[PDB]
Formats: structure tokens, C-alpha cells, sequence
């Protein structure tokens, strides 16, 4: 894959590694240096090559001075497979890295108190990052289940909650057994700060989704599922009650007895075509 | 027993709610496009224009309303500035569509102020 | 004996007195209120302006006035300028009150040098 | 909801402070850059949510090197009560903090000599910070007081003079007999520089209050206090006599005669609508 | 003088005076660090207003790491008296501070150990800026005798030729003394970069000061000296013969008896108005 | 004895050799004087632009000629231009010294090679 | 005079290098970064001293991280002897510089621990930049040793080979032998990435020495060797086969007949001016 | 046994290929000194610009060509079009050279077609 080589080719790195690797030079802790910055350089290649194989548009594999991110610009406007194999793409890797390094270490050509650093902070990083806390790797799996069953923004929400009681949960914890060890403190500040900065764009993702729903290619089209609902709601009121990767046509409902069967083009094509926006839908059935 | 040094590093993906702006010449391919006729380019064009709804909402404040309907109403004239734009007259697409929101969102508050 | 161990600091409230000037989207909105009627608007729109007085005034120094009058006699000018705005003919609020307010002060002025 | 969220967008930290907390990170003093850190903060947060809830309009929250500052847009606008709650609610949080450090002290979280040191700052900073000097908080308490008895003018005047004074009697104190102090240097300069440009802007105040209580439609109007004016002294003395909070008929004498009342409403109107000013209240009396 | 007010508004601050600031407040240090700033902002102040005083064209006054400098504008384009009352206003006034140290230690307004360090600190500054090394003020104060007795470009060569024998001996000196005393290093770097600068613009300097002798002004007119010359060598050669603040006619000499006696207005404008920049003095006599 | 504690600290006044270049208003200034007569303003204006002669000369390198002459004949240039100078045309001033300079020394280099 | 000077107005330093020293200065890693600079400085400055004086085209004098560089713009130009005392010069002032400590170290003003490390570290650089691989300096005093008895192309060839070969098996070593050595993989590195560099570039060298070859107006001849061809190889195969610094007369050979010497001066115009290429010497035989 | 104590550090010459562009007075002075003759000038004016080959060649890749020729015609170009320098026309060498070496590379293939 070309566009994979052109992404290793333009990695960028945060000015304050440098001066940590300039430390780590003249005190003289450069192997675990160098074994933590390959476990994450693979960690992030991983997602990096299953993002492209999909298509995605990916922008800049970044280095953080705590960690390393891949920065893509997809949220909310793909189907379920591939956001859950692009996420599994990192955990599922570490195998092969354990692999080879046990083989390095039966022929011989590391000593054995290397092989012992390398295989503890292989899988401390991998369980550290299992945590479910968003967006870590274990958030952005349990938000697919949540998102399956159920609506996306009622997912969203709960997804929020959760996270946000982990969080305290493990500050907590932090506080209590280990108040040194800056590095706990630092992922906790980066967890708070992202969380907020997450929490603070709901409407926009909400959006993005909708607009990503009414373009739909048909990509491997889904079964339909009908709504119950009443024509005495709002059509934003409703249009909050869609399932992703699913099909949802709408029963109208009128004092008990229900008048008609709509589907989401029609609706969809209202939304966006008439200006109506949080009028009604009693006259949905017959617009103009 | 080993907790004393674990160092906890992180590494994820990060996803974007806003792209970045782009550029110009496959911009103009896709205006040719949706000329020709295509929804995915109508997308791509409409969604990488979000960033402009975001400042035009947040500048509206002081004024007491939600954001939801400022967001949806702010989509709704990016989508009509988008659609209606006329390249004859030699602007820019961005001054254009960020006038089209102006014009969409002071529409409605005269109509928000009638009723209330 | 409990000196040098102190550190003072300090934590307070800072009441300004000149509101930071309005941006380019609450100005339409308040004089469309005042058209349809808020006097509340015309008052944010006086006290939002009070900054260019605080030159004019210094401007119009080493001439042997009291700031009293001055002040009061450019506030009234830029009632002056708020009251009877015409934004229809292509220009900013700024220098229509500088100049109203100029040319009231100018009037006085001659008044006083009239009567003396 | 989310103006709270839009406050907490709103702190900024001025650039020595970021230099002052690193040089003292590697020095070795942690143990107090925290407390005093964490003491300034809930102080200001105390201030910025009781003005938020009035409905103010907040600019910064400001932190500076030697304290923090935050900034309203409100001089001689709101009525006294709420003025007097937000001013209130600095020297109480020290309270809850208190009681908080003693209650995570009791089970042993903090060492003993921890506790010592987080208390000293406490009660330090709320004693320092009662002083009846303008601005400081004691200084604002007593300005409310002598509004609440003496006409705006008066208490803007004396508030001024007995402060000058108390500023003076510091300044000598600390630069002839206290050995340095360098951190009381900065707290003398500081007020005096305050006290100078408050000084200099002593009529901008009274337009604004005027401006303020010409456009109040029955703002809960309040006690009446009819006042009496001479055929001497031109409508400006009559405007200066005037009290926060209160309505004043306002008896025309014809020297020696008393015609009836003045409304206050009229005398406005003249002065800033009718552009009836500069004369005497006998041309008010057989207007046009 | 308003101008000396607009130059103390302005003085500009390096960056790293503030992390030495900070770096001396968290260690103990403020008391010393208070001395120094104070002798170097007045001795500062003193040039600064002697050169205003002769409507000089001051740019900035500067506060570097290591010290302070006013950056004026002037070089060899003015008379030498003005050129020795700006030097000689900064060693001159260290006498008034040490007379008010004296007084407030004797009125016991401060300590006995603080009076000596603030001594002992002015006394060695001025004894170090007293080194006869260009720039300080001993280097500036020998060129000014030099130029005296000397034409303009043998005084400069000479200055620098001395100057560069005196920093390499203190070179040595700081060597085999103390090589620790990082200040002594700094001065050492300092004096030599300064040097080479200087060195690199003789010739611009020259070209400033004859354009300067061009349309001179008539300062105080002064006496005349006559130049033997001989009519066989290059103008701009004999150019090079030219005493600061003095008056030179020329006498031409062809093959041992003189020819006439020549002024040096038309050789001036000869030389800068009929474009003949090297070729000749022989038909100086008879142009065209 | 107490050379231990020194501090080495330096007060000193720096002579400039190239001033800073100068700005509009009063370079106009300058130039109406001239025009009226006066030797003082042509020499601030000819010492003000010596910055351009630096750069012109030691772009000029690479050729094995001595700096004086160099230094000597772009001075030359630089008061040729000023003397000369035309505000007719419309165009900055400074462009149209270097331009003189760059003439001067094209010029003084063709006649020294054909002298050779 | 003036050329050294511009010389020194040259030198630049890599931003890393700058916090290699800082972090440097603040460890405890001071008897060894002066060393370290100094010898480098030393190194390089007589490369440049030996390059300016027989008028070479430098056009920095670059610092690097790991080492210091020095970029010339003569690349198979210059003759022999001028490239070998450029080169040489190099593994020189090592002498003089344990010569000078030694005499410093007699008279006691360098302790005896620290002389040794200097010439530790003066001997280990020596013999490090003494090793037969591209560039370093082995490497270049074996391509002068090839190029006086082979060809130019095949001197360009076999060195290519012997580089890599000594290339791969230092590198071998260095990752499969030692225990890290993180000083060490930095140099095989820069050594791969050089070579590569170089191998793409094997044709503008040759196209830059056959011009340099046709620009010689008699540039000091010398040693005549004639050289016979066939006729089945084009001229390109005859141009190949040439040696740096000799004139060969060429032999046309009609099918084992030989008619007469040819010129190269001919040859090369004809290639050049003429424009007479793609047509081997029968074609030259009989040219217009 | 003294290994782990070595730090290696580098020292080398460096030699470049491709001379930096010359600057916009070295170039009008060799040409002068082209005009009345210099062949060393025409060797630096060739020398100083191998850039523009160096990418035109690659600029023809991936078309079944060998190195060797394709540099050896882009510098026969090179030579044409610096020998017949017109700068009187107002346009700039290096775009000259650039067309030049493009249309004899293209001639050259034009030929090896037909002969094909
Ligand atoms: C353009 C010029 C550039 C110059 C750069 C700055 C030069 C600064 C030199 C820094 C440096 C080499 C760094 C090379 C990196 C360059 C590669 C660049 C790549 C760029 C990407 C030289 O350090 C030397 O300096 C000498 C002077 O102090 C000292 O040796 C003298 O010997 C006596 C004999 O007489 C003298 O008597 C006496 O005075 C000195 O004892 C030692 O400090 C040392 O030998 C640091 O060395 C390092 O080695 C490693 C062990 O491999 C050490 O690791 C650790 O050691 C234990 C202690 O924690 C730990 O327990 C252990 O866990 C860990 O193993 C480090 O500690 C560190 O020592
Ligand atoms: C994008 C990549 C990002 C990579 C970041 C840097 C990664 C480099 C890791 C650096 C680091 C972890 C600390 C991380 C904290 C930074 C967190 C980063 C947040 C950024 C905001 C190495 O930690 C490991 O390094 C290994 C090196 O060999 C060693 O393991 C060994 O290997 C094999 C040998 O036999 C064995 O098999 C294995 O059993 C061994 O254990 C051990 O040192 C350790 O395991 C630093 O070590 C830390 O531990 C101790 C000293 O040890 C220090 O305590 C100090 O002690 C006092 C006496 O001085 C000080 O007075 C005081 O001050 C302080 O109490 C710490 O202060 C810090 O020095
Ligand atoms: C928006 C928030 C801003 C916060 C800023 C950072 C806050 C950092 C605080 C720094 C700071 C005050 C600096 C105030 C400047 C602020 C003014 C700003 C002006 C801006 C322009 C507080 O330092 C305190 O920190 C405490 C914690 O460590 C320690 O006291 C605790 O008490 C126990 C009781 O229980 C605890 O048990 C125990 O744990 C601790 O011992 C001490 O360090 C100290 O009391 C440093 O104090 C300084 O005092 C001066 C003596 O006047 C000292 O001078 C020197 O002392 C000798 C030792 O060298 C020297 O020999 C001598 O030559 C020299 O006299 C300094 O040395 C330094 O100490
Ligand atoms: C634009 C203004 C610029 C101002 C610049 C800063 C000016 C501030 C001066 C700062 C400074 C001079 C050093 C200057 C070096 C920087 C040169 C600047 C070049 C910039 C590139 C103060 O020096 C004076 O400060 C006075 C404060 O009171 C004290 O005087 C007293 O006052 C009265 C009391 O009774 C009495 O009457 C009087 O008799 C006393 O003497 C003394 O400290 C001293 O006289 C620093 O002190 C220095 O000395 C000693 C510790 O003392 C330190 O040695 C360390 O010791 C080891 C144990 O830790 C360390 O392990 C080791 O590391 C190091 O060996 C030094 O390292 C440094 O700390
Ligand atoms: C115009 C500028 C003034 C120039 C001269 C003033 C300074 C002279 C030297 C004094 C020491 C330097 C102070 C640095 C800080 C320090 O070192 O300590 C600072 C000392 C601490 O005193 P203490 O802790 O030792 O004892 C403490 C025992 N109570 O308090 C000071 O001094 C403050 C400065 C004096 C206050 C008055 C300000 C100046 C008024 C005018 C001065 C007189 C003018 C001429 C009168 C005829
Ligand atoms: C694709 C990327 C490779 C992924 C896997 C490679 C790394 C596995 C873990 C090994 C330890 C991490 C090294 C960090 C530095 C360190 O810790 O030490 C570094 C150790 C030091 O050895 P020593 O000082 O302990 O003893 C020394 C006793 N002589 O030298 C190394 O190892 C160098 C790396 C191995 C060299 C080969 C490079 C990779 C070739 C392909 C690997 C095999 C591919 C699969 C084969 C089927």
C-alpha cells in the first residue's frame, strides 16, 4: 500500500519528546526508551493500515510525549465492521510482537534480563489500554455494543455516563494508593480534558450522522424495523429514535387507531427540502 | 507488588468533528461534480464546511436560545448556500455561504421574535 | 515572629467601568429591538460606546475646562448619535458618534465663547 | 447546564505564572504551590458562580502572578443586595476548605505537618484579604456601608480618602520597619496603582449610575424619601444629592415658598431627552 | 525634560532577566539581586539624560542578563567635548548613592550588614567599568586622548590594537586565576564578540565621518593646522590625514619647492561632486 | 582576599554604526526640505540609507576586489540617487536608490575592466 | 586578512545541539562536553583552513548532533594533490593538541584524572575517523589510492563495493555482537543513509568531471599516455576509459590496421560543440 | 573490556554535487565577462544550474529509457541553451534552459521512435 508508506514517510513528533529523549541520553535509561517508543510506533501502524485499507480519510499519525494517536476524521457516519475492526486492528497485535521476541530470546541474541523488560511493558500497555474509559480502546468497543442495542443518541448519552463514573472511579483509586507516579496523573488529566472536550459537540455529531443517513449509497442494505409512534410528537422528537445500521419505516398513530405506514425518504426529503424543521407532523401525511 | 512502576501510556485514534478546510482545485472538481450530479461530493462539500456553522452559532450567543435549533437552522442554510451557489459572479465559496447562514439565521429570529 | 513566613496575595473583583465594544452580529440585533421597541437595547447600545468619549474628552484638553461638563455634554451626544442612527447609508456607528459628539461639543463651545 | 461550562471556558493564566510553577516544580517546593494554587482558585470560583447565577457579565478569570483577579462589567449598575452576595462569598469558602482538610487529616491521608502548613496559608490569605483597602473585599463591605446611609457621591469621596489612608499608613510601616518582605512590596504597589487609576475615573462612574437610573421601567420601586432643594444651586447639586436605591420627590422653593413636589422622572427627562440642561431648576418650573 | 520621562517609560526587558528574577525569588536572593538592579538602572539613567540633554538620537534603553545599555545612534560625527560629558556621567554619580547610603544607614533606617554589601557591590562595578577595554568607558575615554593626538584612523587602529592585547591578558588572567566564576567567562565572551563587530566597520565608520566633515555646520570654529604634501599621492590617501576637531589646508608640494596652498572645501568637492574618486591630486590645482 | 564575589556586570553606551531605517512622514519632510534647501536633512537622509550600500556591496563579492573602493564608489551612488531623485514617477524611494547604487557599480566595474 | 573572517562568519549550529549542551550543563557532564567540542572544533577548522587557502567553495561548517561537517561544492573537479592535503589535514592537529595538553597538564593546571580522558577521547576519534568507509577519511584517502591506477568510473565502482561490504559487516556486528551501544547505531545509520545518497547519484559526477576535463586551458599538462580502441565500442565506452590527471592520444584502429593518433581535445568537442554523439569513431574518422 | 565508554562522533568533508543557484548579481556580471570573453563564466553558468536536469530527467521516467542518455542529451541541452542566451527579451535563464533541454530530450526521443 502506497498511501501506508507515504503515512510512515510524514510522522510527526511533539517538540517536548525530543528534550525527554535528550534526558533519557545523558542519564541512561535509553532501552526502555526505545522498547516503549516501538510498542507504540506498531500499536499506532496497526490502526494506521487497517484505517487506509477501508478508505478512511486519515490526516497525521501523531507523537505525544505520553503516547502516540492516529488522527482520523471519521465520527459517527460508518458502518459497525469496520468501526470494530479498525479498533480491533491494535490489541490483536501485540501477539505477534510477544512472538518474536521470545524467539529473539531462545537463539540467543538478547540476554535474558531484556527479554523480561520487554515482555512486562508490552503487557502492561496492552492492558492499560483495554480500559473502558472513552476514547482508550475499550470505550470506543463497549459504545458499539451499546450503539447495536441501542438508539444512537440514547447510546451516547450512556456511553458518557459510564465513562465519566469510571473516571472518578480510577482518580479515586489513584488518590488513594498512589499519589506519585506523575504518569497516572497525566492520563487522568488527559481523560478529563478529552471527556469534556467530547461531551462538549454532541449536537454536531448528532448532525453529521443524520446528513450522512439522508446521502445514503445502500451500502449492503439492512433489515427494516417499524416505529410505533403517535402524529402529536415533533419530527426532531422522533427522528432521535433511529437505530444505526438499520432501517426503520414509520407507523403513524392518530387516537388509537393508526392512519399509515411512512418511510424515512419522505420525511428525510421534508426536513431537509421544505424549511420545516420543528413545525409538526400531523400533515406529514399530506404535506401540500 | 509491581504497581510501583507501570508507566501508563496511551494510544488510541482520535476522531475529528470537524475536517479541516480544503483546498482548491479538487473543491472545484467537486462543484463540477455535483453539477454533473452526485450526492457523496454534495456530502464531502457540505461537511467540510461545518466549521463555519460552529463560529457563526457560538458568536450568536448572549441571546438566551438553545443551540439545537441555532445548529439545525445553521445546517439548513449551508445546505441551501450550498445548493443554490452561482459561480458567475466571481467570490469566494466561503464568504457566500457564510452570508447564506447570516441570512437563514436572521430569517428565523425576525419569525422567533413575531411569535414570541 | 510570625513575619517572613506570610505570602500575602490577594483576590478581589475588579469592576470595570467601559464595556469591551459589541462584535459584528449584537449590534443588528439590538437596533432591530429598538426598532420593534426595547429600551434596553438602547441602553447597552449608550453603554457599550462610552470608550471613544474618554478621548474625545482628552482631545479636546489644555483649553481651560472642567472634564464635568465635557462629559456630560458627550454623553449627551452620543445620545444624540444613538437616537437618530441611518445605518442604511453605508457607514459605521463609530464615527457617526464621534462626529456627533464632536460637533456638540464644538456647539457648546461656541456658545460659551458667544456669551463671554 | 451549560453556562457553568461556559465559565469554566473562560479561565486564563498569565505567562510568569507558567515559569514561576515550573522553576518551583524542580527547586522542591510542591508542598505549598498546591494549597496556595488550590486556595485561590476556590476563592475566585466563588465569586464566579455567585456572579453568574446574578446574571453578570463576566469577561475573565484571570490568574496572575501574585494572586488572582476576576473581571465583571458592572460599576455602580446592580442594587446592593446583589453586590453584597457576591462580594460575601470569598471569605466563606475558607470555611468548607477548613473543614474538608480536617475531616481528610482525621483519617489520615495527609501528614500532621501537612495539615499545619495548608492552615497557616488558609487563615493567612482570608485575614489578609479583609483589609479595608480598595479593592481588597473589606474595602468593598465598607463602600456598601457608607452607600447604604450617605448619598453616592459622599461615599464614593470618603471611601476614597480613608483608603489613601490606610494605603499610606501600609506603605510606611512596610517600607520603614519590616526587613524587606519582598512578597509585601508587591501588594503596596499594586494597591496604589489601583487606587490611582480608580482616582482617575471618578466621573465615568456617576454618568453611568445616572444613566442606570434614568432607564429603570419600576425596577421594585422602594422607600420614599422626599428631599428639598434651594433657588441658588443649579439642577447638577440636586442630582448629586442623590441615594442608592431610592426615590426622591423634590420640593421647588421660590424662595422662602414651596410650590409642590418635583417627580424624579420629569427632571430626568429634561436633562437627557429634553436637553434642558444648564439652568436652573426656576426654567424647570415654567417649562415650554 | 519630557523626553527623559518618555525614555524611563519605555525601557525594554530581555527575556531571560525574568528566569533569573524567578530563579532568585525561590532560592533567597532578592536582596542582592535588588542592589545590582538598582546601580545598573541608575548608571543607566545618568548616560541616558546626558544624552538627551545634547539632543542626541537615543533609541532604546536595554536591561540585558548581564547588565544594561542605552543604544544611541552617534558614532565619530560629534564634537569631543559632548563625547566626554556622556561618558564621564556614569562614574561620576556613584558618589551621591554611596552619600545616601551612607545617611539612611546612619539615620539606622536599615542594618549594619546590609550598608557594607551595597558598598562593596557599587565600588567593584565602577572599578570594573573603569577597564580601559572598548566599548565600556575606559576603552571610550583613551580614544578620545588618542584622537586628540592622533588623525581619526591611526587613533582607531591603535585603540583596537591595544584593546585586543588587554582582553587577551585578561583572558589569561581569568584562565590561570579562576577558571570557575561563570560571570568572568561571560564578560570575556562579551568583550570579544563586541570587538570583532567593531573591527568589521571601520570602513563604514570613516565613510560617517567624512560625509559629516562635508557639511559641516561650523561648530565653534577652531584653529588651522597646514599638511605638508607632496602632489604624487592618492587623494583619498591623503584624505586619510585628517584631525578631529581642527581645520587642515592643504600646501602642495611639486618636486621640493610648494606650488600653492589648498583649502578643504574644493578638494571635498572634488571629490564628491565631480565623481574622481582615485585617480589623481596633481591637476587639482587646475581642474577643468 | 574577596575575589571569590565579584559579578562581572557591565554599563556601557552602544554606538550604532548603520541607524535604523526611518519612516514615512518625516522622510517626506526631509524631502520637502531639501527641496526648500538644507544640508543637515540631505545628510540624515543620505546616513539613513547606508543599510542599502552594506548589502549591495557584500552581495557584490566573490570577485577579489578590496572593500574600500567598493564602499567608497555605492556612497557615491547613494548620494547620486538622493541628490538626483525624482518623485514624479510614483515609485519608493529606496528602490530607486539601490537601483542608482547597482548602476554606479555596473558602471565603475566595466570601466575598471576595460582599464585593465 | 579578511578571508578568515568570512570564514568565521560561517559557522552554524544544529538546534539539537543546543539541548544536548543545556541539559548537559545542569547534569554534571561538564569535564567531557568541552573536550568533546574542543577536538571536533579543531578537526573541522583544519579542513577549512586548508580548503580557503587553496581557494575552494565552502558553504558551511555545520555542527551536528553526533558529530561535526563541513560542505564544500568540488566534486571530482580539483586535481590530486589539492584533494589529499584538503584531507589529510584532518588527522593531523590531533598531534599538536596532545602535544599542548601534555605541556599544560606539566606545569599543573590540569589535574591528572582529567588529562586522561582528554587524550582518551583525542586517541579514540582518531582511530574512529580513520576506518575505510565513505565518507569518513579511510575512505577517501583509498578512493586517492585507487584513482591514480584505475580508471576514474572503475574507482567510483569498486569503492562503492568495498564501503558497502565494510558497511554491512560493521553493522552486523554492531547489532548482533555489542549489548546496545546507542552512540554506535546513530553512526551505522548516517553511514547506510551516506552511502545510499551517493549511490544514487554515480552519473552527475561523471558528467561534472567530463566537463571539467573539456574546460582545461592548458591547466598544467602532464604525463602522456596513449590508448588504443576498437571498433565495435561506441565513443562512450573510450570516454569511460580515463584516468584522472593524464592526456591520452587515441589510436584508430580500421580492423587491425591503425590509421594515425587521435586527440582528445577533438573528441570532446566533437561530443560537445559538434553535437556529433550517438556514432562511434568510424563515423569521426570521416567527419564533415 | 573499554567498550561502553567510546562515543564515536564523525568527522568528513562532505563534497556536494549540485552548486547552490547564484544569486541575482553574480549572473549579469558573467555574462558581461561572456560577452567579452570568458570560458570560465560559461563553466560556472553550466555548473551552477544541474538542478534543472536533475529533475527534468526524472520528470521522464517511467518510460523504458537508461540514465546515461537521457543526462547526457539534458546536458547537451543545457549547453544549447546557455550558448544562445537572448536576455534582452525580458524573461528569466532558468525557464529558457528548461524549454531548451525539454525540446532537445523530446527530439531525441522523436528520433529514437522513427528509428524504432
Ligand atoms: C558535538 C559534540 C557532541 C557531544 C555530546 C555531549 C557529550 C556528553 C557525553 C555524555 C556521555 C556519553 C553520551 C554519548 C552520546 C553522543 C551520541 C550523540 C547521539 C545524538 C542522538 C559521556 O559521559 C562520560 O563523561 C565523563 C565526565 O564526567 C565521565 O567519565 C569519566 O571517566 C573517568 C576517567 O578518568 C574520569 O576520571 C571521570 O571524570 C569521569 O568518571 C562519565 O560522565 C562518562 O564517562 C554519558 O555517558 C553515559 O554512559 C552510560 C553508560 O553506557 C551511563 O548509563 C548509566 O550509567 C549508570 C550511572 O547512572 C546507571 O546506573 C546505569 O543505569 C546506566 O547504564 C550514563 O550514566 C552516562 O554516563
Ligand atoms: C513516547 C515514549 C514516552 C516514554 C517516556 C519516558 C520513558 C522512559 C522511562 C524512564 C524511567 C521510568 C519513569 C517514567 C516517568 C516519566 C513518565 C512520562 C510522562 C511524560 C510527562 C525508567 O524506568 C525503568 O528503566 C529501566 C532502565 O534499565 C530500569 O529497569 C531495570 O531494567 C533491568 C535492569 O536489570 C531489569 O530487568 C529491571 O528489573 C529493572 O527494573 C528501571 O530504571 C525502570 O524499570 C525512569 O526511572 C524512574 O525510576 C527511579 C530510578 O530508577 C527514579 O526514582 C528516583 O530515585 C532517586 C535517586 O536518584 C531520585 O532522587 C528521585 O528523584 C526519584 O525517586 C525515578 O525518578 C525515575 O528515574
Ligand atoms: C497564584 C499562586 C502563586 C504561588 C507562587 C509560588 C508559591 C511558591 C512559595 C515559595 C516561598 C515564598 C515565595 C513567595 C513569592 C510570591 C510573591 C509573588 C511575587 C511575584 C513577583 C514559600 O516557601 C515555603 O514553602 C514551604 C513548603 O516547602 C516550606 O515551609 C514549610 O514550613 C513547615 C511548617 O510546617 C513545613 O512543615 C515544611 O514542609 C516546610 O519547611 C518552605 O519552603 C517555605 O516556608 C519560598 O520561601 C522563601 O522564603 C525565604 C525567606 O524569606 C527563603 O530565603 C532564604 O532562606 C534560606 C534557605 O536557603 C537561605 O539560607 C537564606 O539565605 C534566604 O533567606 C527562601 O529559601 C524561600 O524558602
Ligand atoms: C541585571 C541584574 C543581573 C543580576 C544577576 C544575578 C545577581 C544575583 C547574585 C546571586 C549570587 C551571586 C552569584 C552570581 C552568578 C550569576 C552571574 C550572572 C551572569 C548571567 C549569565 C549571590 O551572591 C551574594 O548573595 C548574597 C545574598 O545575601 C550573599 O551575601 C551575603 O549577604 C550578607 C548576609 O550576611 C553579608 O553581609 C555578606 O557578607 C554575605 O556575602 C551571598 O550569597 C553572596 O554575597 C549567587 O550566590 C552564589 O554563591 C554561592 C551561594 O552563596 C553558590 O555556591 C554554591 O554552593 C553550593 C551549595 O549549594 C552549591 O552546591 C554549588 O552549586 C555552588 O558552589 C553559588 O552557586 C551562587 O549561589
Ligand atoms: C532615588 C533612588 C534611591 C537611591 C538611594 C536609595 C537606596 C540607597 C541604598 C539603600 C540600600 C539599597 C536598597 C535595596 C534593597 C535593600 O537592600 O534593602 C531594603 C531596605 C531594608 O532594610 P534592612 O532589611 O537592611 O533593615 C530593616 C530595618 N528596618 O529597605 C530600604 O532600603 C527601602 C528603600 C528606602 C525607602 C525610601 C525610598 C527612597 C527614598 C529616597 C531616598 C533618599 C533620597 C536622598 C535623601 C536626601
Ligand atoms: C519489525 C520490528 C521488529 C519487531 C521485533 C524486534 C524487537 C523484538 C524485541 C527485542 C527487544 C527490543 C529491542 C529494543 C532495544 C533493546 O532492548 O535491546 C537491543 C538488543 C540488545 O540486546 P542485549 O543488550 O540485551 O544483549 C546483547 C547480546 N548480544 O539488540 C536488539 O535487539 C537489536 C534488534 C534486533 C536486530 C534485528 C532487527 C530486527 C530484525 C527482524 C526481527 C525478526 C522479525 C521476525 C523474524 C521471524
Amino acid at each position: 500500500m502506497n498511501k501506508w508508506l507515504d503515512l510512515i514517510l510524514k510522522i510527526h513528533v511533539h517538540p517536548f519528546l525530543w528534550i525527554i529523549a535528550a534526558l533519557g541520553l545523558l542519564t541512561g535509561h535509553m532501552k526502555a526508551l526505545l522498547c516503549l517508543l516501538l510498542i507504540v510506533l506498531i500499536h499506532e501502524l496497526g490502526h494506521a493500515a487497517l484505517a487506509v485499507f477501508f478508505s478512511w480519510r486519515i490526516k497525521r499519525v501523531f507523537l505525544l510525549p505520553f503516547g502516540g494517536t492516529v488522527e482520523v476524521e471519521e465520527h459517527g457516519n460508518r458502518p459497525l465492521k469496520e468501526e470494530f475492526a479498525v479498533i480491533i486492528a491494535g490489541p490483536l497485535q501485540h501477539i505477534w510482537l510477544q512472538f518474536a521476541a521470545w524467539m529473539l530470546a531462545e537463539v540467543s541474541v538478547i540476554h535474558q534480563h531484556t527479554f523480561e523488560l520487554f515482555t512486562f511493558y508490552n503487557l502492561s500497555i496492552l492492558f492499560v489500554n483495554l480500559l473502558p474509559i472513552w476514547p482508550l480502546d475499550g470505550g470506543k468497543l463497549l459504545f458499539l455494543l451499546f450503539s447495536k442495542q441501542l438508539p444512537f443518541q440514547k447510546a451516547h448519552r450512556l456511553n458518557l455516563k459510564t465513562s465519566l463514573c469510571f473516571c472518578l472511579l480510577l482518580g479515586c483509586w489513584v488518590l488513594f494508593v498512589i499519589p506519585l507516579q506523575i504518569s497516572a496523573w497525566v492520563l487522568f488529566v488527559f481523560l478529563a480534558v478529552s471527556l469534556f472536550e467530547e461531551y462538549r459537540q454532541r449536537h454536531y455529531i448528532h448532525v453529521r450522522f443524520l446528513l450522512e443517513r439522508y446521502y445514503g449509497k445502500n451500502r449492503e442494505l439492512e433489515k427494516l424495523l417499524p416505529l410505533t409512534v403517535k402524529a402529536e410528537d415533533k419530527v426532531y422528537h422522533v427522528m432521535a429514535e433511529f437505530k444505526r445500521g438499520c432501517k426503520h419505516p414509520i407507523i403513524i398513530e392518530k387516537s388509537g387507531q393508526k392512519l399509515s405506514q411512512l418511510d424515512e425518504n419522505e420525511v428525510l426529503h421534508a426536513y431537509f427540502a421544505d424549511k420545516r424543521t420543528n413545525s409538526s407532523m400531523e400533515e406529514l401525511l399530506l404535506p401540500y | 507488588f509491581v504497581v510501583k512502576e507501570l508507566v501508563f501510556l496511551v494510544s488510541y485514534v482520535k476522531n475529528n468533528a470537524f475536517p479541516q478546510p480544503l483546498s482548491s482545485s479538487e473543491e472545484k472538481k467537486y462543484l463540477e461534480l455535483m453539477a454533473k450530479g452526485d450526492e457523496h461530493a454534495r456530502n464531502m462539500l457540505i461537511e467540510h464546511n461545518l466549521r463555519l456553522v460552529a463560529h457563526i452559532v457560538k458568536k450568536f450567543e448572549n441571546t438566551g436560545e438553545d443551540a439545537e435549533d441555532l445548529i439545525s437552522i445553521g445546517t439548513i442554510g449551508l445546505i441551501k448556500g450550498i445548493e443554490s451557489y452561482s459561480a458567475g459572479k466571481g467570490t469566494k465559496l466561503a464568504t457566500y455561504a457564510a452570508r447564506c447562514i447570516e441570512n437563514e439565521i436572521l430569517m428565523h429570529l425576525r419569525a422567533l421574535k413575531k411569535t414570541k
